[PDB]
DNA sequence: GGAGGCCAAGATCTCAATTTCGTACAAGAAATC
DNA sequence: CCCTTCGGGAGGTGCATCCCGGTCTCGCTTGGCCTCC
């Protein structure tokens, strides 16, 4: 209804923008609080210099370091800029079956 | 020479539907969406675009008036060049490419075929999609059963005579037998569209033809009825179509539009008013709409575009706002000047 | 001048890239950034400025900026695609309202499009439409980070015509070691003759603009590399 | 100068289509993807660059006006020059190669070969493409099928005189016929394509030949229809165009910029915006856009954008943000020294 | 009589077929207009 | 101030269509011929 309702306000208020199309603003700034409250959350880890926090997102959802095309990969920006090397190097639970393929 | 964008909305006054073939899979009947499976179904630009043609064409047929008997002067190959833009005789004057005011004198003496284009020669007017407005306004209407009229009231059973009485009962026993011979038939062959799954290149080409000679037994099977080769009682697949009250957002544009062409459009707007149908399923009414357009100008160069006015076509009338759109409809009808017959 | 260290950058191909014989240097790409974010097209000045973003080998003259290289995932692999640019010459654009086409009779003599020069050219160029764009260099994060993001460059040819080789989702990750110029004496990008790399020869100017300068004789990579992403992600 | 680049997104308000010749194939219209078809496709930065060259040709089409006589002071060599760049009466300023910064006088006097170049000289517009934001953003619109007029309308034979309305019989008939016959053809050809398959290369040199021999009889059989050489009964092939309301993300940017060049840029823009279509299909309304463009430039020296305004095209007007556009396009329309002919 | 323009002719050929699906909550403070 | 009731029995079958009809092009030069300067 927030999607259908804020048509409605685009709508009257003369801005063309079909339903789906408001769909998908109000997804995208859902994600985004998504992200913010994330990032809250992982802010909750480490509040002095000297605190060691062992994250375990368990979502099968958050995006695999190799996974660069993944649909929630906005969600990489959870993790601080500065701990992004060990997200590249993180122990997976249960990765995706990956190969030696010869076409590399 | 301007280029009037009607913006307006399409509200719906009994179901809206449309069968596109690219759509409609074995599932069953959906109509088109807009961009995916889970998208909200759009009414074709296409079905508009030539229901308003068509409209177009009857126009230009009673403009251009009704011999004694009622036959227009245009031959077969005209009414094709007007209302499909296909020309069958091939005499119609393809615009080599590079070809300076390509159509010019066609489109000044031919203001349909200016709107609606034809092959090689652009169409300025662009019928848009009708998006709907707010989730949900679609649903699977029609549906049902066709009934065998005599099993539902017996009074229609005093009219027959006894021998046909007998051809009823015959046709009844025959529909049984076929029914549950070509369910046993659909049984194995929906068995082969569940392995199908297990789509080995090869395994599914033999399962693929080993479906078609299902399909050819189940044909064998109902050419073999004497009585009736379809099956009277059937439930009635229901089709896609959006809500009666549904609000469709519709964007046409005719770019370039001379002030006859224009008025030629309107007056297409005004004739389809008299059957404001869209699209099929018009035995149950489908398609009848009210929409409401506000037609805007804008001089290329100018930042805001300047509103001419308003059509707005109703069950009670259609009525028409902005001097300028009737100026339009009174040029278009007060010029002589269009040779519709083919060159 | 400033503290550099070696990046490698992943970004996602939108659109395919167009290789022209050599492989596409990030420091052509930078070079190209740098001219649209410094307001001048003058050779020396954006050089001069890229070597305070890029490394810039002295000694062998080139910058560390290993050449295109494309990640394949296990999904989407290295295509063969064309990029076609063609002239569409619409009626509005053959039109008196925009020209005074020569006369003959009140008749105006058609554009011959079929050939001649004026003809419809249908240029077909070859392209390489690979899921993920990577290149290597040794320089500043930030200032790389935000000339790809926002410089109006692509990889490969005439990114400003034709739209080729267009990339977004730009991302940085820092390497343990240089694999911008050398990798197990295998060039990762234009490199002189005389430097010992082994690779393909041909000619060009080492430094960019690669259209401008003598064409000296260089080692270059492949211009088809591909790696999987994950053997990229790596580090 | 300054270096403009016009960050914006592209929401579209009748389906984005576009004709490539490698995307579309056998198979079907499909839009440039750039890979496989799980891929996303991309709306040319090429059709939105010609698009934008036209605008931009038409407008100063529209600032020179016209002679005494009504005709364009253009012609086809100018024309030409202004519209796509070639030289055809080989009459141009064949600069040297290795300077990157010449043609400063023609750049000063023709704006519209500034921006956009001429063979020989490089443009200042490159025009990103429409990427999409989304995942399931595009869609096979168009399709359905040219019915014949006078099955669906009934009304419509009471028009058409009785020796006309044997020639419909007569049209009917043969294209009937003549389309059980194109589809037994075609039974062969395919049922020969099958047979490719299992191809030993004894049978391959004459099996190509086969099928070919097979289209031109299908070729024959169009041309033996005397009342219609095609079909009216196609079911129309579907196109495949970005959704309604598709969010596409769109980067353009003119590189060093006079104020003059830039302003003709944005008239361009806003000429555009007259007729925000992009792409064809123009008869189903395909490519009507509304498009917010954030004009960011570079601050001079550091590495950080600007923001100097937004370009807000929509269906209820154009919206120009920022006194410092607005003065690009008043120096445009001011500097009346160009001289657009040759 | 020379100079533009429209139109027909010229050798065989090179290649590949997706099969729809997002996202599923909590509470910070309060002289509210 | 009392005190809010137990239960009982939840279908049987039909029938799921037939059919169309899937385009032109064009990315080049060249001279022969046909009209104009």
């Amino acid at each position: 209804m927030k999607a259908e309702s804020l048509y409605g306000y685009l709508k009257e208020r003369g801005y063309s923008r079909t339903f789906e199309a408001v769909n998908r603003n109000i997804y995208l700034e859902n994600l985004r609080k998504v992200i913010r409250k994330a990032k809250q959350s992982v802010g909750r880890g480490i509040r002095s210099e000297n605190d060691t926090v062992r994250i375990i997102i368990l979502d099968p959802r958050f995006p695999e370091p190799t996974d660069l095309s993944s649909k929630h990969r906005s969600l990489e920006h959870i993790i601080p800029v500065r701990f992004r090397r060990e997200y590249r190097s993180c122990e997976i639970l249960s990765p995706a079956y990956f190969e030696e393929d010869i076409q590399c | 020479m301007r280029t009037l964008n009607f913006n307006g909305k399409i509200s719906t006054l009994e179901p809206l539907t449309v069968t596109v073939k690219n759509a409609v899979s074995t599932s069953g009947h959906r109509l088109p969406r807009n961009g995916g499976f889970n998208a909200a179904p759009y009414f074709p630009g296409t079905s508009i675009r030539g229901t308003l043609r068509h409209a177009a064409h009857k126009v230009i047929v009673d403009r251009v008036g009704l011999n004694a008997d009622g036959k227009s002067p245009f031959d077969l190959a005209e009414h094709f060049m007007l209302a499909q833009g296909v020309d069958i005789n091939g005499e119609a004057e393809t615009f080599a490419p590079g070809e300076i005011n390509a159509g010019a004198e066609l489109r000044s003496k031919n203001p349909l075929i200016s709107l609606f284009g034809r092959w090689g020669l652009s169409g300025k007017v662009g019928i848009g999609n009708a998006i709907p407005d707010g989730d949900n306004q679609w649903g699977m209407f029609g549906g049902g059963a066709r009934s065998i009229m005599f099993q539902r009231d017996e009074s229609l059973m005093e009219f027959l005579e006894t021998d046909q009485v007998d051809r009823l009962e015959r046709l009844l026993e025959e529909q049984a037998e076929a029914s549950v011979d070509i369910s046993q038939i659909k049984t194995e062959q929906d068995a082969l569209k569940k392995a199908m799954k297990s789509a080995d290149k090869d395994t599914k080409a033999e399962l693929q033809i080993k479906v078609r000679e299902l399909d050819e037994k189940i044909q064998a099977r109902k050419d073999q009825k004497q009585e009736s080769r379809e099956s009277i009682r059937r439930p009635i697949d229901p089709y896609e179509a959006f809500i009666t009250g549904a609000e469709l957002s519709h964007r046409m544009s005719i770019k370039n539009a001379t002030d006859e062409e224009a008025g030629l459009f309107i007056s297409a707007l005004i004739r389809f008013a008299a059957e404001p149908r869209f699209g099929g399923h018009a035995n149950h009414n489908c398609g009848l709409v009210e929409a409401h357009w506000t037609v805007t100008t804008w001089k290329p160069g100018e930042l805001v575009p300047v509103t001419l006015g308003e059509i707005v076509i109703t069950p009670n009338g259609v009525e028409i706002t902005g001097d300028e759109l009737f100026a339009m409809v009174k040029a278009f009808n007060e010029n002589q000047s269009f040779d519709f017959t083919a060159r | 001048m400033l503290n550099f260290k070696p990046y490698r950058v992943i970004m996602s191909s939108l659109t395919p890239v167009v290789i022209s014989g050599i492989a596409p240097s990030l420091d052509g790409i930078l070079y190209e950034a740098l001219s649209q974010a410094i307001p001048s097209n003058e050779p020396g000045v954006v050089l001069a400025r890229l070597k305070e973003i890029l490394l810039f080998n002295d000694e062998l003259g080139v910058f560390h900026a290993s050449s295109l290289r494309f990640g394949i995932t296990p999904e989407q692999g290295i295509g063969a695609t064309t990029s076609m640019r063609c002239d569409y010459l619409s009626p509005e654009k053959l039109s008196t309202a925009m020209f005074s086409p020569r006369t003959r009779r009140g008749l105006f003599t058609r554009v011959l499009l079929t050939g001649g020069p004026t003809k419809r050219r249908m240029t077909t160029r070859p392209a390489y439409s690979a899921p993920y764009l990577t290149f290597d260099f040794v320089g500043s994060s930030e200032a790389v980070e935000i000339l790809l993001n926002h410089a109006h460059v692509g990889v490969g040819y005439d990114y400003f015509s034709a739209a080729n080789g267009e990339f977004n989702n730009v991302t940085i990750l820092p390497l343990d070691i240089d694999t911008s110029i050398s990798n197990e004496g295998m060039a990762l990008r234009p490199v002189p003759v005389n430097s010992g790399l082994n690779g393909i020869k041909g000619v060009s100017p080492l430094i960019p603009p690669y259209f401008v300068g003598e064409k000296l004789n260089i080692v270059h990579p492949a211009p088809v590399r591909t790696q999987l992403i994950s053997s990229l992600l790596r580090g």
